[PDB]
């Protein structure tokens, strides 16, 4: 059967250089034209760029030309992308795909019949962090029903993930830890919620136990109204 | 260089039939014959399951076929099954000669009933204030299927800046969460009257909105 793999990935500088490979096996490489395609991290596919059948003009998408370079070695069955001037939202995934129809000069007839499994691309100045943890006080915003919602922000830090427990693991019922967004930073930030009776704001303590173990860093903040 | 227009969110019961529309314009599915599908479940690559238009590569289910008309074309999936729950793209060639993929839709197979988001909105705290820093936090949570559009409010306008999305995680209740970021700086948060966290679920919304003190 085909096989394309791609290697390259790793972490690199805004404003850097990668270059990608991809080895193609189990079928004629030369007859084919070639793609890469990428994923940001839980977004959609991007076409990125084309490579024909026999040394003919390449193609790109708009969001990459000028930047990135595609290109072929037919006596390795190898697919390359040079990519510089690396941006952070040039992170992905980078699939390499086959062109299904023979000896194409464009994208076109047949689709992409084959994929590589990608490799990831992160472009990022980032480095290990410890969270910054605020507290999101109960207040008539967040209560219904004689329930109060309160919680925990886990602002900016890298890498993941972080866990949060809420007083010292005593407390479970009602606890929700959100999954983080990821900022343009190369940063991440979560919220952890808990759910408790209205009622009991006023007589009982409420913490949440932030642990960045990454980082080696540890934040407990009482959070009250 | 926008993508084609898929909707967010297609789904059936077990058994039924349901269609993923794709829509782009003469310059792409429009203009040429070369569309074609893939199928993506979660944590693996596309696959290929439809090209130019109609056709079916070897090992592709027969429940699944393809059309075209006009700048729209679909996707038909037959006899719904638990296996055929993922991402769907489609791609056209288009009059640049380049290949231009759809924003993708996930197909939900219907396994118990749709419930619309919870919806907490929380302001920033007096700490992060200090801090010089603001941020709006939009928690949403047990909804199924599992796919949302956020959008934020300054009093009664769009805002659009400073704004970070989850994509929805799915839950051990197999509902999903997700979460809104919206950064402002202090002076921004204090000079409005009020910010708005909307959350569109399957055609509906659910607003909440909190104010400076």
């Amino acid at each position: 059967e085909v096989q394309l793999v791609e290697s390259g990935g790793g972490v690199v500088q805004p404003g850097g250089s990668l270059r990608l490979s991809c080895v193609a096996s189990g079928f004629s490489f030369s007859d084919f034209g070639m793609n890469w395609v990428r994923q940001a991290p839980g977004k959609g596919l991007e076409w990125v760029a084309f490579v024909p059948f026999d040394r003919r003009i390449n193609y790109y998408a708009e969001s990459v030309r000028g930047r990135f370079t595609i290109s072929r070695d037919d006596s390795k069955n190898t697919v390359f992308l040079q990519m510089d001037s690396l941006r952070p939202e040039d992170t992905a995934i980078y699939y390499c795909a086959k062109h299904r129809s023979q000896w194409n000069f464009w994208p076109r007839e047949g689709g992409l019949d084959h994929w590589g499994q990608g490799t990831l691309v992160t472009v990022s100045s980032a480095s290990t962090k410890g969270p910054s943890v605020f507290p999101l006080a109960p207040s008539s915003k967040s209560t219904s029903g004689g329930t109060a919602a309160l919680g925990c922000l886990v602002k900016d830090y890298f890498p993941e993930p972080v866990t949060v427990s809420w007083n010292s693991g005593a407390l479970t019922s009602g606890v929700h830890t959100f999954p983080a967004v990821l900022q343009s930073s190369g940063l991440y930030s979560l919220s952890s919620v808990v759910t408790v009776p209205s009622s009991s704001l006023g007589t009982q303590t409420y913490i949440c136990n932030v642990n960045h173990k990454p980082s080696n860093t540890k934040v407990d903040k009482k959070v009250e109204p | 260089q926008s993508a084609l227009t898929q909707p967010a969110s297609v789904s059936g019961s077990p058994g039924q039939s349901i269609t993923i529309s794709c829509t782009g314009t003469s310059s792409d599915v429009g203009g040429y014959n070369y569309v074609s599908w893939y199928r993506q479940h979660p944590g693996e690559a596309p696959k290929a399951i439809i090209f130019d238009v109609t056709n079916r590569p070897s090992g592709i289910s027969n429940r699944f076929s393809g059309s075209k008309f006009g700048n729209t074309a679909s996707l038909t999936i037959s006899g719904l099954q638990a296996e055929d729950e993922a991402d769907y793209y489609c791609a056209a060639y288009t009059v640049a000669s380049t290949l231009l993929f759809g924003g993708g839709t996930k197909v939900t197979v219907l396994r118990q009933p749709k419930a619309a988001p919870s919806v907490t909105l929380f302001p920033p705290s007096s700490e992060e204030l200090q801090a010089n820093k603001a941020t709006l936090v939009c928690l949403i949570s047990d909804f199924y299927p599992g796919a949302v559009t956020v959008a934020w409010k300054a009093d009664s306008s769009p805002v659009k800046a400073g704004v970070e999305t989850t994509t929805p995680s799915k839950q051990s209740n197999n509902k999903y969460a997700a979460s809104s970021y919206l950064s402002l700086t202090p002076e921004q948060w204090k000079s409005h009257r009020s910010y708005s966290c909307q959350v569109t679920h399957e055609g509906s919304t659910v607003e909440k909105t909190v104010a400076p003190t």
